[PDB]
């Protein structure tokens, strides 16, 4: 049985591919799909930045595409930012 | 309501907190700390790892950006990325399509 | 004048380019020429994946953003990425310290 | 023996260590080395980003430093520039 740690990460896996498996490529999350992600999945402070905005920042071979390394940036910076807010 | 990824996000920061608080600075790992969460949240994910304090001990000096034998939250984030990527593409190993399938990951 | 990491990177983009403009759209790779460049340009560092038709085909599907069947230079340097990340993770396998040392990269080398 | 495109992405390894073997962690480019690292191995048309702004945006966990997957980013970044210019005569 896994950890409730590791099962945190995995949990991460399976939040990505509900975006990623909507069309086109398995492991591509495109920009509306990200408006999606960001508006079902994230904080309004992280929201707020707009969803082009976070796209234009993740999509780092302007591929038009989010992948699942790419997404992970997004997840790091949540990760840091929600630790900065738990702080107070 | 919080998302599925919200709650996620926040296992991994109590998972860190519960650790840190209890010492020194409460917001930083020391290196018996690190190797107490590696030993019991990630005792799969990182199951070979373990066995070896010296593997253990050179992934929290790669870990330490500032070098000040204390790991941040900033710090540790990585390591939940790397491990998270790793699982992902455990579930792939050796995938020859068509379509998507996930095999199991990391510690399975 | 070039730096070595502009050097690296031009091979990178020179050897995708001699296999690009062959067929087709000049600067996309179809899965003729994309399986080529692997059995070619990294018969050591995708050795194991280079027996396997499929896997290499599966590669490209993943690389295929746009899902278009073809592989642009954005897509594929993804590859690139990923292997360099890959080497790197090979030269510190299973390292103990003390300190900073290198084991053989990918495709032992 | 490794070929050319082999050896081009086992020298993009060995320049990310010359900049992180300089001080402090070994994978760790702190905000001068990156500096220093985009001043010698980058463009014009890559360093007029400015060095503070690429630190921010490749130190994705704010730690920092730049580490070897943050600084992949900048590699990938500059071989999509790089490849585009080389389609603009
Ligand atoms: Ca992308
Ligand atoms: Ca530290
Ligand atoms: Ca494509
Ligand atoms: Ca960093
Ligand atoms: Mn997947
Ligand atoms: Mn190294
Ligand atoms: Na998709
Ligand atoms: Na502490
Ligand atoms: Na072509
Ligand atoms: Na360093």
């Amino acid at each position: 049985m896994l950890t409730e740690l590791e099962k945190a990460l995995n949990s991460i896996i399976d939040v990505y591919h509900k975006y990623s498996l909507i069309k086109g490529n398995f492991h591509a999350v495109y920009r509306d799909d990200l408006k999606k992600l960001l508006e079902t999945e994230s904080p309004q402070y992280i929201r707020k930045k707009g969803a082009d905005v976070w796209f234009k920042e993740l999509d780092i071979n302007t591929d038009g595409a989010v992948n699942f390394q790419e997404f992970l940036i997004l997840v790091i910076k949540m990760g840091v930012a929600a630790h900065k807010k738990s702080h107070e | 309501k919080m998302s599925q990824l919200e709650r996620n996000i926040e296992t991994i920061i109590n998972t860190f907190h519960q650790y840190s608080v209890k010492l020194g600075h409460p917001d930083t790992l020391n290196q018996g700390e690190f190797k107490e969460l590696v030993r019991k949240d990630l005792q799969n994910f990182l199951k070979k790892e373990n066995k070896n304090e010296k593997v253990i001990e050179h992934i929290m000096e790669d870990l330490d950006t500032n070098a000040d034998k204390q790991l941040s939250f900033e710090e540790f984030i990585m390591l939940m990325a790397r491990l998270t990527w790793a699982s992902h593409e455990k579930m792939h190993e050796g995938d020859e399509g068509p379509g998507h399938h996930h095999k199991p990951g990391l510690g399975e």
